């Protein structure tokens, strides 16, 4: 019966590059780490100004 | 007065053949008077959609109940009257028949296997029997925790893709299977180019590449029709799966990365590194001087009953991680030494420890391919995994290449700040917020 | 086992802005707790550095 | 097309704490010179003939 | 070519002091050595019961030649196993390494097996151990049933439990293991055996280390069957039962015949999901039971005596016509109802499993370990598939009338409403 | 006591002026203080040891 | 053996004397710092050695309050002073050397 | 890991037929290791 | 105090030499910019806005 049990689907929320369920994730996991991280990083430099 | 190294040359070469409709025919041969022999097929869940998901596992319940020349009980009466004992299992990406027994009934056993690959009664009568028999094997698999907890990280991990799909399939699923999916299923995966023919024990490749001839000819091969099965590749997600529920008495949690895949080089020194934290369970009787970190702290301040590593392997990906079970009041500290444990061998390992992981896997190498069932399994899955036998003397080359630098590197490669699959049951709510496990993925000290 | 969670200093730390379990629902009307917290702590900072000249 | 820029800028600079923190500490070296330099342009140009050092030149000697 | 190398002859060889060293050079990557001890729970009495669990806990505890902590770090180190198996009448000392480090993996068995300390304070420490191995071993309802079926047949010896009574959880003493390592660790209670290991080297071992003279003799302590019943009310599902009989020693003619008539009557499954046809006691139950259940045939042979009999699972409700329907099967051959294909399809599944068995090292090991004390030989699988071609049809009929007119010994758990006794049998 | 004593000859010498014979008495006293924390208290803990024989 | 090798026990029984724990009854081990490797020795002492250690802190740390000493026909003598915990200690370190070597390699 | 040997956590429930045939006992063994 | 004395402990003084290394100049670097230090920041290209 847990068998039963699919996961929802998430297209609504998944970024452009994790869309096709047929292309590896690793392809942009060093993209997608960059720009969070970009983000943060900017961020850090102003608060330091 | 052998070394270890000269053991390993002692071995005899695996000897391959293949007919001319694409069945390969693969022999180890010893000295032994019993034997084992079978058809591994290169079929399973992930080649399954979702309207047929379930149809391999339905189709090994009616494998051994009746052909065209054995009906019902007469295959049964064969092999229980010579003392030979008949098994199978499929997984997501192999399905497997094989029968133990002496060497003198090698041709006799040949038989049947072909007479089951090719020949499958599937009565109507007999598939309502067993559709209520994995009706209730899903109800019994509902009581393992652990079996729930890795197919909600197959779920999870592989969602969207065919990955995702157990092996047993939905209920639904097995309810509304018709005679017409499952005979589907097997004209078009049941082809002779996509099944190895594996033996191991005391017999000569040649009567084995014989009765492959006598009784496997008779099977469409080598162009069926432009019906081909490909294997896409399948999306891994960094995703969680929490089902609470704390009636159950100890928590089971399964994290994972994604792994390389069969094939990838990097596979030996994943498992290199796997050995080192290695595993553990509450039987165990070294407790405190293990020289795991991870099962010595478990030991010393009682953070799990259990605990293992693991690196499952399909095409083009795995699920490389660990899996444990423990207290509710546990949850955290054993996701946090775990974690650690990662973290310390993607920066900072060191030679000894991992020369011990070495060892452990030439140990758990030759300790596994002890018997003919176990070799008779690794000469047919290699074959369809890695079109060869890889001999042993070339898994020590590799487990030799292994050092510290390459261990870090290669964990480095797959650990360090990557998105886990997470998966967990029962008593859950002390279980990390997913946030906090990304955050142990990586060391801000680093 | 955790260094953060057995040291006596860290400890209150911890069970105070890191692990403490928290509402998944609290709105912006729950921000001022700790607007007030660093309102204090600003005026004491200036507070301070004008008694250096009053 | 080789990998994105922000793929290339994780790998080489924000996979290890240790270069992320340099690449903060010296984006800001180079954000504040640049931030300051760009930020007075705007304030004086928006107030020209109006400050000091515009109609400084008049009093030389 | 492809072919594998000349395999080479079991090299065996008995001591004066009554050591046994035997040993097979298999040329195999992996080495495999064995120090087999008659020290089984059977040498038990009721003052110090539980005594060979604990000690089959204590083998990674400090000895002389090595600290707890190097017996763990030594052994991982190179990727080893010590492991000790233990049976009503066997201790086991099993070690595995790669053929390159048999030396150090030798000296920590030596030591585990001829030099422990038994420290207070380690001994201690491993108390609730017990309470925790026993646990785990107890969920399988099948280790209580047998432990009952051992403790109501016997009197003495064999009704002593593999597992330590819960009133002697932390009462057993350092002074206890002291004294039941130098009662039953001795030369004439032992075998050295080993695999990818040379004969002089074992040969050796045995006459530097193994040489302790016995502190207590070749016991005459006999295992007296009596019979009886022990019965275990629970909130088990399903009722698990075993009815059995004395039926003969290991080794001798009469135990063979009682082998095949295990194989006659069904003793486990050949076939995934399959329907036993070839199984009389399952065939006769699924007659006049259409619920779930098991059936199988008992075989526990002994030094000294042995039991026979059968083993059932079912609904609480069908428990008596699952047991009257399976031992009136055993009569219906026990009146001469045995033909000669039946006999020879048994005979096929007993040489079949017999040489299965010992395919791998870990069944090999074991089998010549066991022959090696139980007979002070080894004999090997031709002669054995000898010995059963020579029983009998006769042989099986006259097993099964052991069985039927002998007194018989229950145990039984579960929801026992419908679970007869022995005597509505 | 050999501290005490040699801080309160530092405080005695810090209350009076610079001059001899005062400066070489602060010398020494401020010598005596480093050399009894570092060197001779440790050094006498080990010889206690010794003493009792462990 | 010789009459210097009792002027070094000579001196040593002044410094016991000196120490002065056996004017409260208390011997060498008694007084010992309690360490990892100390606190590990008194868990392994056997009941009655644990017992009698216990009182005889117990009875100092009574006589330490009112500032007394027991009569000098109870001090411990030198000759008398037990190494009890010394055997235990030793031991306790010799597995602590051993794990801190493994650790080495 | 210890074993416990005889048919020669809440752990599952075994309900069909099928999935019963091999559970009956057929002389315990109990091994202990590392 | 000679616990760490072995080849264990100098590779793990070799694993940690780059990440020390790094943070010394995060240090370094952090340590001018806060305090504007003229002797080091007069050789850069673009913070030579000094105008002596
Ligand atoms: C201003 C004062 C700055 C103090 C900096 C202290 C840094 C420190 O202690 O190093 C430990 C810290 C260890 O983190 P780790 O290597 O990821 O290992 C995780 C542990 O195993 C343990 O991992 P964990 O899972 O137990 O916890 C992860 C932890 C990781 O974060 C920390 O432990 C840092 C300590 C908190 C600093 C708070 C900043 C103020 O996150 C936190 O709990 C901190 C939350 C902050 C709450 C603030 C509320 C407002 O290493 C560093 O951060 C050093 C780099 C810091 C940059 C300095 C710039 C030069
Ligand atoms: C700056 C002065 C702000 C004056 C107070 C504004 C009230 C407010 O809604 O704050 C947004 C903000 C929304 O946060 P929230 O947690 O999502 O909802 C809070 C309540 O549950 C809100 O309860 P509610 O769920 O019934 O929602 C009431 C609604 C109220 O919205 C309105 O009445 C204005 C509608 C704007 C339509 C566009 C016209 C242009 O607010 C919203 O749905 C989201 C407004 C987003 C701002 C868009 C403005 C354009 O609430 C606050 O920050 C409260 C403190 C603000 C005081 C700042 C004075 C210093
Ligand atoms: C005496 C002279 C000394 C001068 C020294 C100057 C040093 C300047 C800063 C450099 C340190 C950076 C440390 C770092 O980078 O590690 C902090 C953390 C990481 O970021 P992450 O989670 O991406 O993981 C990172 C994962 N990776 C590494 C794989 C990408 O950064 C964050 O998370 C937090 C960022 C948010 C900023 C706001 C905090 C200020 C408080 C409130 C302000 C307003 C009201 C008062
Ligand atoms: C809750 C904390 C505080 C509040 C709400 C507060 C509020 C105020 C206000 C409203 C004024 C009038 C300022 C003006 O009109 O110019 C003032 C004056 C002043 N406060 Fe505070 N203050 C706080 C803390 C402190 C502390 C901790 C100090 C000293 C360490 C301090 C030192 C002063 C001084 C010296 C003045 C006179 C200078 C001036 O008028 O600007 N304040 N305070
Ligand atoms: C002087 C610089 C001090 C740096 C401390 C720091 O940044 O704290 C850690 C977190 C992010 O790291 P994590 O919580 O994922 O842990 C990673 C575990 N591997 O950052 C924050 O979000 C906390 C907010 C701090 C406010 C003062
Ligand atoms: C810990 C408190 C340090 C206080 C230093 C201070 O306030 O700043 C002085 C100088 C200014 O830069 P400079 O190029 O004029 O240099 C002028 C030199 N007097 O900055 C420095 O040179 C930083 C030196 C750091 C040493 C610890």
């Amino acid at each position: 019966s847990h068998t039963d049990i699919k996961v929802p689907d998430f297209s609504d929320y998944r970024r452009p590059e994790v869309l096709d369920s047929t292309k590896s994730s690793k392809e942009s996991s060093e993209a997608r780490k960059g720009f969070s991280y970009l983000v943060t990083a900017t961020t850090t430099v102003g608060v330091a100004y | 007065t052998a070394t270890y190294a000269q053991a390993l040359q002692s071995v005899p070469e695996t000897q391959v053949s293949q007919l001319d409709n694409g069945l390969r025919v693969a022999s180890e041969q010893s000295s032994q008077p019993t034997c084992t022999v079978g058809v591994w097929i290169d079929a399973g869940s992930r080649y399954e959609s979702e309207k047929n998901n379930g149809a391999g596992y339905f189709v090994e319940h009616l494998a051994f109940k009746g052909t065209k020349n054995r009906p019902g009980n007469a295959l049964e009466k064969e092999v229980e009257s010579m003392g030979a004992h008949l098994n199978a299992y499929s997984t997501r990406e192999h399905t497997a028949y094989y029968i133990k027994a002496l060497s003198k009934d090698l041709p006799k056993a040949v038989e049947l296997l072909a007479d089951i690959v090719q020949n499958c009664s599937l009565e109507d009568s007999q598939i309502e029997k067993e559709r209520d028999v994995i009706l209730q094997e899903l109800q019994e698999n509902d009581t393992s925790m652990r079996d729930v907890v890795f197919n909600y990280l197959h779920a999870t991990a592989f969602q969207g893709t065919p990955l995702a799909q157990s092996v047993e399939g939905p209920s639904e699923n097995v309810r509304k299977l018709s005679r017409a999916d499952l005979t589907e299923y097997l004209s078009r995966h049941y082809k002779a180019p996509r099944m190895v023919l594996a033996a191991a024990g005391g017999l000569e490749h040649r009567q084995l590449l014989d009765l492959a001839q006598k009784h496997f000819s008779g099977l469409s091969g080598t162009y069926d029709e432009d019906a081909v099965p490909t294997l896409s590749p399948c999306r891994f997600t960094g995703s969680q799966i929490c089902h609470r529920e704390d009636g159950l008495p100890l928590a089971h949690v399964a994290i994972a990365v994604e792994g390389p895949g069969w094939a990838h080089p990097d596979n030996v020194a994943l498992q290199v590194a796997n050995a080192i934290i290695g595993h553990y369970d509450c039987t165990y009787g070294g407790g405190a001087h293990l020289s795991s970190p991870l099962a010595s702290i478990a030991a010393t301040n009682k953070l799990c009953q259990s605990f293992q590593t693991f690196n499952i392997c399909y095409a083009d990906t795995g699920l490389l991680g660990a899996h444990f079970v423990c207290d509710h009041m546990s949850i955290d500290d054993m996701m946090f030494v775990l974690q650690g444990q990662w973290m310390r061998l993607c920066t900072s390992a060191t030679e000894s420890e991992v020369l011990r992981g070495k060892n452990l896997l030439r140990n758990a190498l030759v300790s596994h391919l002890d018997g003919t069932t176990p070799v008779c399994e690794d000469i047919g899955r290699s074959l369809l995994t890695y079109g060869r036998r890889i001999p042993l003397a070339e898994w020590e080359s590799r487990i030799a290449e292994v050092d510290a630098r390459v261990v870090r590197e290669v964990c480095s490669k797959y650990f360090y700040d990557q998105c886990p699959a997470v998966a967990g049951f029962g008593p859950i709510e002390q279980l990390p917020d997913y946030n906090r496990i990304r955050s142990g993925m990586f060391w801000l000290r680093f | 086992t955790n260094i953060r969670k057995s040291h006596p200093l860290m400890k209150i730390v911890n069970n105070a802005f890191i692990d403490l379990p928290a509402p998944s629902n609290i709105s912006s009307w729950w921000n001022f707790g700790s607007l007030l917290g660093i309102c204090l702590i600003l005026q004491i900072l200036t507070g301070l550095f004008l008694a250096m000249h009053y | 097309v080789a990998p994105t820029l922000t793929a290339r800028l994780y790998s080489l600079l924000f996979r290890r704490t240790s270069t992320f923190a340099l690449t903060i500490v010296v984006g800001a070296l180079f954000f504040e010179r640049a931030f300051d330099q760009g930020a007075d342009a705007i304030y004086e140009h928006i107030n020209e003939g109006k400050l000091w050092k515009h109609i400084k030149h008049k009093y030389e000697n | 070519a492809g072919v594998p190398p000349h395999p080479q002859d079991l090299e065996f060889t008995r001591l004066p002091n009554g050591l046994v060293i035997a040993s097979l050079e298999n040329y195999a990557p992996a080495s495999r050595i064995g120090l087999f001890i008659k020290a089984g729970s059977r040498y038990e009495n009721s003052n110090n019961l539980g005594t060979s669990h604990l000690l089959r806990l204590a083998s990674s505890l400090t000895t002389k030649g090595a600290s707890s902590f190097k017996i763990t770090r030594g052994i991982e180190a190179v990727g080893g196993k010590l492991s000790v198996t233990s049976t009503r009448e066997n201790m086991a000392y099993t070690v595995e390494c790669l053929r390159d480090d048999v030396d150090i993996l030798m000296e920590f068995l030596l030591n585990v097996t001829t030099a422990p300390e038994f420290r207070r304070w380690e001994v201690a420490a491993l108390q609730p151990q017990l309470r925790i191995d026993k646990a785990v071993a107890l969920q399988n309802p099948q280790a209580h049933v047998i432990e009952n079926l051992h403790a109501a047949a016997y009197r003495n010896a064999l009704a002593n439990s593999l597992y330590c009574p819960d009133y002697r959880i932390g009462k057993v003493t350092p002074v206890e293991l002291h004294d039941y390592v130098q009662n039953h660790f001795t030369s004439a209670r032992m075998a050295l055996i080993g695999l990818g290991v040379s004969h002089p080297v074992l040969k050796q071992v045995a006459e530097q280390f193994l040489n302790i003279r016995g502190g207590l003799g070749l016991s005459g302590a006999k295992a007296k069957y009596h019979g009886g019943e022990i019965r275990e009310q629970n909130g088990d599902s399903l009722v698990h039962a075993a009815l059995v009989a004395e039926s003969a020693a290991i080794g001798s003619a009469e135990a063979n015949a009682f082998s095949v008539l295990q194989h006659v009557l069904g003793a486990g499954p050949h076939v995934k999901r399959g329907s036993n046809a070839t199984s009389s006691l399952y065939q006769a139950v699924a007659k006049g039971v259409h619920q779930p259940f098991d059936v199988s045939a008992f075989n526990a042979s002994y030094s000294d005596s042995g039991l026979f009999g059968f083993y059932t699972i079912s609904q609480a409700a069908s428990a008596g016509d699952v047991i009257k329907a399976a031992y009136n099967q055993v009569k219906t051959i026990a009146q001469g109802n045995l033909s000669n294909p039946d006999v020879q399809a048994a005979k096929n599944k007993l040489k079949a499993g017999y040489l299965m068995s010992v395919e791998s090292s870990e069944g090999f090991l074991d089998e010549v370990g066991s022959q090696a004390l139980a007979a002070g030989s080894y004999t090997p699988p031709s002669t054995v598939l000898q010995q059963i071609d020579a029983v009998a049809d006769a042989d099986v009929i006259n097993a099964a009338k052991k069985f039927v007119s002998g007194r018989k010994s229950m145990a039984a758990s579960g929801n026992l409403g419908h679970t007869p006794f022995i005597d509505e049998l | 006591w050999a501290l005490v004593a040699d801080l309160l000859t530092l405080t005695w010498i810090g209350g009076q002026p610079v001059e001899h014979p005062y400066i070489t008495i602060g010398q020494l006293a401020s010598v005596l203080y480093f050399l009894l924390i570092l060197v001779l208290m440790p050094t006498a803990g080990t010889i206690e040891n010794k003493l009792l024989k462990w | 053996v010789s009459a210097s090798s009792r002027w070094l026990e000579g001196i040593r029984k002044w410094y016991y004397n000196a120490a002065g724990f056996n004017k409260l009854g208390l011997m060498r081990d008694d007084t010992i710092h309690e360490n990892d490797d100390v606190k590990e020795a008194i868990r392994r002492l056997p009941e009655n050695l644990y017992n009698d250690r216990v009182f005889r802190i117990k009875r100092a740390l009574d006589l330490s309050m009112r500032q007394q000493i027991l009569p000098k026909e109870q001090w411990t003598k030198y000759e008398e002073d037990k190494s009890y915990l010394e055997p235990y200690l030793k031991e306790v370190i010799r597995e602590r050397k051993e794990r801190e070597e493994w650790a080495k390699k | 890991r210890g074993v416990a040997g005889a048919l020669r956590d809440l752990k599952r429930s075994v309900l069909c037929r099928e999935s019963l045939r091999g559970q009956a006992a057929g002389p315990l063994v109990a091994s202990v290791s590392l | 105090l000679t616990r760490f004395l072995g080849p264990r402990y100098r590779q793990l003084a070799r694993n940690w030499v780059p990440t020390a290394s790094l943070w010394g100049a995060v240090g370094a670097v952090g340590l001018v910019w806060a305090t504007d230090w003229r002797l080091i920041l007069d050789w850069v290209p673009y913070i030579n806005g000094k105008f002596k």
